[PDB]
């Protein structure tokens, strides 16, 4: 059946511009619109507009018509009613601003053939994340957490580790150097000032399992080629390494 | 303008129960209304293409109904893969409006969070900084509360928050906050704690620590 | 660049003297300008500066 | 004859009818009435769909 594929997910400086690119394939019909939507990084789901690629005609939501240009690769070949067809579509987001940070979807739209009418959106693209800040590419700060002056005993026990100061979100974080994945937990993301990322990672166990194994945490960050493998032992006053 | 609304912001149900998601619009849209599903982190999926009419590849559990201002999606025998976000959308007007989005979540018995708090390690402090981190962990419902004690006084305008989503095995949930300081204020303040509250707790299960001990 | 005439004022067609939003402010000034420009190799650029793609409500 | 028309939100409808001799020139050597699902290709011209 039909699919939409849309290429690249990005971060760019405020006042610069992007052109999120879509390709549509495998449908039986020849007159659909390709229509653009955004999902806000908190909550909400916004109508932007669409194009009908056989005509190159475009129209917009009244809250976007100043900022963005929707456009397409033109035309269609045939009246044959069963042979292949494909289309490509774009949103030119000029002059990026902080709140333009979102996931953008293309979707196949039947408005030009449900008679001529407004419509639901029938098939959706991969969803491409776009982000806006004046910050720069960097590797993480990678600090361990540890025990401090407390009974350090009874019920649930844990040690944990922290990651911060990295740019773009794809850190890969894991425990035990590729072992014992049960009882692992993460607080996947939050944004620190100017848009640098932070993550908290833990393993949680019964009381007697705290002082009794090599706890090792693994951190890697593809956008900076950074790698860190290290232990998470007591470090408050009872300075410990084994 | 057409305002679109969904009745619960989130609702929780057992697998094999019947869901009854319900929508209201400002003045009649009169059909021309869709519903969608969104698996976490995935693109949306269409459920119904008009108020009474089911989409392609929808496995009979689902139905639509509605008229004028009032609309609903019913799910019969809600499966462990049907736990997702759900949206209405009108297409009766040139502003094509999606509803606010309703999560459906796996019902459970109440459980209280076990508690943790942690210090800065030496590398933060050699870098001129300190951060104090807490957990309210492995609990239900998703509805605990946190704030920060420093020299036993409340201060929290520095702080961040984050959560771990529902355990796919267990529905259980987790919450964290971080307090943060420059090295000079970390040396000033002598004791730190995270205050604790939950729907299943009568009083804080507070834990505390002293600076550099 | 290409140059055109308003009345007493000659201007660059990339930044005509009315800018921004000429037809949103002043349709009749746009008429009075365009009446003598119907015959210049910058006509479409002046259309693109005065009323097509140039006007907006959202900050660009 | 050629006629074009529409309808108001008011349900009132309008039309305009001209005299007009519509008869397409023949392409090739056969005066066929609808495109065939087998045949050959010949060059012609068309008002293309682009609104550019």
């Amino acid at each position: 059946q039909v699919q939409l594929v849309q290429s690249g997910a990005e971060v760019k400086k405020p006042g610069s511009a992007v052109k999120v690119s879509c390709k549509a394939s495998g449908g039986t019909l020849r007159k659909y619109a390709i229509s653009w939507l955004r999902q806000a990084p908190g909550q909400g789901l916004e109508w932007m507009g669409g194009i009908i690629p056989i005509f190159g005609t475009a129209n917009y939501a009244q809250k976007f018509q100043g900022r963005v240009t929707i456009t397409a690769d033109e035309s269609t070949t045939t009246p044959y009613t069963t042979t292949p067809y494909t289309s490509t579509a774009y949103i030119e987001l000029t002059s990026l601003r902080s709140e333009d940070t979102a996931v953008y979807y293309c979707a196949r739209d039947l408005g030009p053939l449900t008679g001529y009418s407004y419509s639901y959106f029938d098939y959706w693209g991969q969803g491409t994340l776009v982000t806006v800040s004046s910050a720069s590419t960097k590797g993480p700060s990678v600090f361990p957490l540890a025990p401090s002056s407390k009974s350090t005993s009874g019920g649930t026990a844990a040690l944990g580790c922290l990651v911060k100061d990295y740019f773009p979100e794809p850190v890969t974080v894991s425990w035990n150097s590729g072992a014992l994945t049960s009882g692992v937990h993460t607080f996947p993301a939050v944004l620190q000032s100017s848009g640098l990322y932070s993550l908290s990672s833990v393993v949680t166990v019964p009381s007697s399992s705290l002082g009794t194994q090599t706890y090792i945490c693994n951190v890697n960050h593809k956008p900076s080629n950074t790698k860190v493998d290290k232990k998470v032992e007591p470090k408050s006053c009872d300075k410990t390494h084994t | 303008e057409i305002v679109m609304t969904q009745s619960p912001a989130t609702l929780s149900l057992s697998p094999g129960e019947r869901a009854t998601l319900s929508c209201r619009a400002s003045q009649s849209v009169s059909s021309y209304l869709a519903w969608y599903q969104q698996k976490p982190g995935q693109a949306p999926r269409l459920l119904i293409y008009d108020a009474s009419n089911r989409a392609t590849g929808i496995p009979d559990r689902f139905s639509g109904s509605g008229s004028g201002t009032d609309f609903t999606l019913t799910i019969s025998r809600l499966e462990p893969e049907d736990f997702a976000v759900y949206y209405c959308q009108q297409y009766a007007n040139s502003r094509r409006t999606f509803g606010q989005g309703t999560k459906v979540e796996i019902k459970r018995t109440v459980a209280a969070p076990s508690v943790f708090i942690f210090p800065p390690s030496d590398e933060q402090l050699k870098s001129g900084t300190a951060s104090v981190v807490c957990l309210l962990n492995n609990f239900y419902p998703r509805e605990a509360k946190v704030q920060w004690k420093v020299d036993n006084a409340l201060q929290s305008g520095n702080s961040q928050e984050s959560v771990t989503e529902q355990d796919s095995k267990d529905s259980t949930y987790s919450l964290s906050s971080t307090l943060t300081l420059s090295k000079a204020d970390y040396e000033k303040h002598k004791v730190y704690a995270c205050e604790v509250t939950h729907q299943g707790l009568s009083s804080p299960v507070t834990k505390s620590f002293n600076r550099g001990e | 660049p290409v140059m055109c005439l308003l009345a007493n004022t000659t201007f660059p067609c990339s930044q005509p003297p009315c800018t921004p939003c000429c037809y949103e402010k002043e349709p009749e000034e746009t008429l009075r300008m365009l009446e003598d420009n119907v015959m210049r190799p910058g006509y479409y650029q002046l259309l693109q500066a005065s009323l097509t793609c140039s006007p907006h409500r959202q900050r660009r | 004859t050629l006629t074009v028309g529409f309808t108001d939100g008011r349900k009132i409808s309008h039309s305009c009818t001209h005299p007009f001799h519509h008869d397409p020139p023949v392409i090739g050597r056969e005066k066929f009435h609808s495109r065939p699902q087998h045949g050959r290709e010949l060059p012609c011209s068309t008002y293309a769909q682009s609104t550019a």
